[PDB]
RNA sequence: GUCACUGGAUUUCCAACGGGGCCUUUCCUUCUGGCUAACGAACCA
């Protein structure tokens, strides 16, 4: 169901390698197995890319389709996932969250940070880990930016890339905004590259 | 697992999926049974022989391409022996364990593991009693057991 | 040592059904294994199973598609006078309406449904639902 | 893993297991044949021999044993098969 | 040598086969002096899906050993004088009953001589080269079954244009049905 | 569940799990229900119409939520190349 | 037919379910009998 234009194409798989994210976690996992492409000389893992596409592109379907734009989540406590996050915000409706979670967001329906998504979009499921959890309490599906070495648990349909920092994170969401605008939306003939900048996601700091 | 002991080590011989072949060899069993006897009459066991067979000679194992097992042939040549290899073989340690009982008595591991081998030994002569390999007396005694061996 | 090796087959089944398996490896084979996985298939409670040739007692593959809650055996596989097989089926099955207890008579492997309708009996051998 | 073929794993990590543990058991050991520049005479030895093989005659050597592979003794040449 | 290789005085085609076998036995450095030792007891013909007829050949036992090195030169000159025919060699088998109160003889029965043990000698006759590497059997959702031969990787040229005729040979002798595979 | 005649009875028919094809109960609160988008050619998601899955809490919680969707978007003609059926 | 009890299936529905026979390399052996082979290969009850 899915037409060549679809397709990889050597511009996407240029970002990707130029971010570095096909560089993969030393310690493997066994659930993150298929993931993996061949491992480097000196114990580095290689991410397949076309793998990582392919999942981009079924979890940017997925964020599309949820009726409201505003009810999908983007949440990242790291530092590195927070400017990213935001800019996901920004472009998709994605009510985000960055830096502390705060718990009982999901359940307990008299806090202030209360939330009701349908659907969660996670940058470390390790750090993040007290989000996927309580998405596990309220029926939630969760994406995930996963490394070879991240927790699968209640974690839907992840997105290998790094995860260990650098570009790597910007890029994933940066793309993943740019195919969710793409499907529905408008951007109308991914034909053409974006506009915008894939370094307006980064992290900042001084 | 292990029998007498509590060792439960798998290590044993894979035998391929294959009746017939290698389809290399092609040595006319015939002039392996030769074979067969001959290091027979030399005073050698089915045991021995088919890893001296194995080792030098090819022959993969002489169940195939000969479509009989080793001592099955030194039967029908006549050259099977009295105790079974099998046998023959504790026997041989339970006397040689014994002897090494009388020049020292204060070895209690020595009197642990003769009682061991001669209860394998029992138990695997009601075997051959019950399948009449052996008389339906037999019943390897201690004393006597030395010339069994010699 | 393995004594049954229907209840090795029977125990690797409901042990992967539970974790969620689609398939499960069996091992060793055997006719009895066949006869209960025969009628296992045929009221639908596993897939299709594939025996393996290796050259000694064979191995299985059967593929799970859920919707079984557990298939055991019965040891011993007791002598089951034809009226107890009532007595039977309330004791170790669900409800009277599903389920099935699978014996062993001298007119073949079968269900009690089966050997109702054919007024057959003999040693029980296992459960399925 | 939760759903995979079992009839059908890869070469890859059927080679990588166990002898007993393949699909269907086998032997890991081969077969060579080997002469010493000396004879003309050929020789089928077993990978793992645990005895210390001659050729027909003249008690050269061929393999001497180990715990492992058969250990095969200074120039020689060895086919497989 | 017209009606004596043949024993049992019919058939139509036996004596056809018997008048293409002397005719290769007119060279005899090897080619007589090997094939005459070898009679057959009879023949018989099953279609294919294929519009091809298949000709099976019904060999004494022990000697099935001498159809057995000629083989391939013999298969290769009778497709050539029969064009149109797969042409296979199996050995007639004795199949004894399984034993009851019922059907009941002395003196045991051997391990061959058993039906299990003739069905898979015909498996392995049928192919003749190209030893089977493996086997599985198909327990199928419907309630039926499937032989599936698992056969070798060499010479299977000798083969590989009959695989739909040895399928159709065993449905017709046995009853079951059969599929093939090769490794990698 | 029937009744006597014919009827339909039993209040509700729950849910099944698409990978583990388990029911799935009310109170099962780490159960997921996925709404993939449909598209025209050349993007442009389908508003209203989904192509859906269903998993077991069991499974998510077992860390397997991922590799069955990929067992069944690929089934189900969402992915190719990314899943394996042999190991 | 009385407005739950009862009489029958028009070989056609669909369906299941169970029983007995045969055929396929296959009911072995014996005893009695029937007919027959050039003294009782066969075959049949
Ligand atoms: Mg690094
Ligand atoms: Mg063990
Ligand atoms: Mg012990
Ligand atoms: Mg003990
Ligand atoms: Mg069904």
């Amino acid at each position: 169901s899915l037409p060549a234009t679809f397709d990889l194409t050597p511009e996407d798989a240029q970002l990707l390698l130029a971010a570095n994210t096909h560089l993969g976690a030393r310690n493997v996992q066994v659930h993150q197995e298929p993931y993996v492409f061949n491992a480097r000389p000196d114990g580095v893992h290689v991410i397949n890319v076309g793998k990582t596409w392919e999942k981009l592109v079924l979890a940017a379907r997925i964020i599309a389709a949820i009726p409201n734009p505003e009810d999908v989540v983007a949440i990242s406590s790291r530092t590195f996932g927070q400017r990213a996050v935001l800019k996901f915000a920004a472009h998709t409706g994605a009510t985000p969250i960055a830096g502390r979670f705060t718990p009982g967001s999901f359940t307990n329906y008299i806090t202030r940070s209360f939330k009701e998504p349908r659907l969660v979009i996670v940058t470390d499921p390790r750090s993040d880990a007290q989000a996927i959890k309580e998405a596990s309490y309220v029926n939630i599906p969760v994406i995930a930016l996963t490394d070879l070495d991240s927790p699968s648990e209640f974690v839907d349909v992840a997105i290998p890339c790094n995860n260990r920092g650098k570009h790597s994170i910007g890029l994933i969401w940066y793309l993943l905004a740019r195919e969710v605008l793409r499907l529905r939306g408008a951007l109308v003939d991914r034909t053409q590259p974006w506009s915008i900048m894939p370094d307006l996601y980064f992290y900042r700091d001084p | 697992g292990r029998m007498h002991s509590a060792g439960k080590g798998i290590s044993s011989s894979a035998i391929p999926y294959s009746r017939n072949a290698p389809a290399w060899f092609k040595l006319s069993s015939e002039s392996v049974i030769e074979q067969i006897v001959k290091y027979a009459r030399k005073g050698l066991t089915p045991s021995q022989i088919g890893v001296l067979l194995r080792d030098a000679h090819g022959v993969t194992q002489a169940r195939v391409i000969t479509g009989n097992k080793i001592m099955r042939i030194l039967k029908s040549n006549g050259l099977a022996p009295e105790i079974p290899e099998d046998l023959y073989y504790l026997i041989k340690k339970a006397v040689s364990v014994r002897k090494h009982l009388e020049r020292n008595r204060k070895d209690k591991d020595a009197k642990f593991r003769l009682i061991l081998i001669e209860s394998r030994i029992h138990r695997l002569a009601r075997y051959y009693r019950t399948v009449a390999v052996l008389p339906p007396n037999w019943k390897y005694e201690s004393a006597t057991a030395s010339a069994l061996v010699n | 040592t393995r004594s049954s090796v229907l209840a090795d087959a029977l125990n690797a089944i409901n042990n992967a059904e539970k974790t969620g398996k689609r398939q499960v490896l069996i091992r060793p084979s055997s006719k009895v294994i066949i006869k209960f996985l025969q009628v296992m298939q045929k009221h639908g409670y596993i897939g299709e199973f594939e025996y393996i040739d290796d050259h000694r007692s064979g191995k299985i593959v059967v593929q799970l598609n859920g919707r079984l809650n557990k298939c055991g055996v019965i040891s011993p596989r007791f002598n089951v006078k034809i009226g107890d097989i009532e007595k039977w089926t309330a004791n170790l099955l669900p409800a009277r309406q599903f389920g099935y207890v699978i014996l062993t008579t001298s007119a073949g492997i079968m269900d009690h449904e089966e050997a109702r309708r054919k007024h057959v009996s003999g040693k029980i051998l296992g459960f399925v639902y | 893993v939760l759903v995979q073929d079992l009839l059908h794993p890869t070469a890859a990590s059927e080679a990588r297991k166990h002898k007993l543990k393949t699909l269907v058991q086998g032997p890991r050991s081969y077969f060579l044949d080997v002469k010493c520049p000396g004879c003309l005479n050929i020789t089928t030895v077993f990978s793992h021999a645990q005895t210390a093989v001659t050729c027909e005659s003249c008690s050269t050597i061929l393999c001497t044993p180990t715990g492992g592979k058969a250990k095969l003794s200074e120039g020689t040449s060895f086919r497989r098969k | 040598p017209q009606a004596k290789i043949l024993s049992q005085a019919p058939t139509e085609l036996e004596l056809q086969v018997a008048q293409a076998f002397v005719e290769l036995e007119n060279s005899s450095p090897e080619l007589k002096a090997e094939l005459r030792p070898l009679q057959f007891k009879s023949i018989r013909e099953i279609d294919v899906a294929g519009g091809k007829k298949a000709l099976a050949i019904f060999v004494p036992v022990p000697s099935l050993a001498g159809f057995h090195k000629v083989q391939t030169k013999l298969t290769r000159e009778l497709e050539k004088k029969f064009q149109d025919r797969h042409v296979i060699f199996l050995a007639e088998r004795r199949i004894l009953p399984k034993p009851s109160r019922t059907s009941r003889q002395v003196q045991k029965r051997p391990r061959s001589r058993t039906l299990t043990a003739v069905h898979d000698k015909i498996l392995e006759d049928l192919v003749f080269p190209t030893e089977i590497v493996g086997k599985r059997v198909r327990y199928l959702v419907g309630g039926n079954k499937i032989q599936k031969v698992l056969l070798d990787s060499k010479d299977v040229q000798q083969i590989d244009y009959k695989l739909e005729s040895f399928q159709a040979v065993y449905n017709k002798l046995t009853g079951k049905q059969i599929v093939f595979e090769i490794p990698s | 569940m029937e009744n006597d005649k014919g009827q339909l009875v039993e209040l509700y028919v729950p849910r099944k799990c698409s990978a583990t094809n388990r029911i799935i109960k009310a109170d099962d609160h780490a159960s997921v229900q996925i709404n993939v988008a449909k598209v025209d050619e050349e993007g442009r998601a389908i508003p209203g119409e989904y192509v859906t899955y269903a998993l077991s809490g069991y499974v998510r919680s077992r860390g397997e939520s991922d590799d069955s969707l990929n067992r069944l978007a690929q089934n189900d003609g969402l992915l190719k190349n990314v899943w394996s059926y042999s190991r």
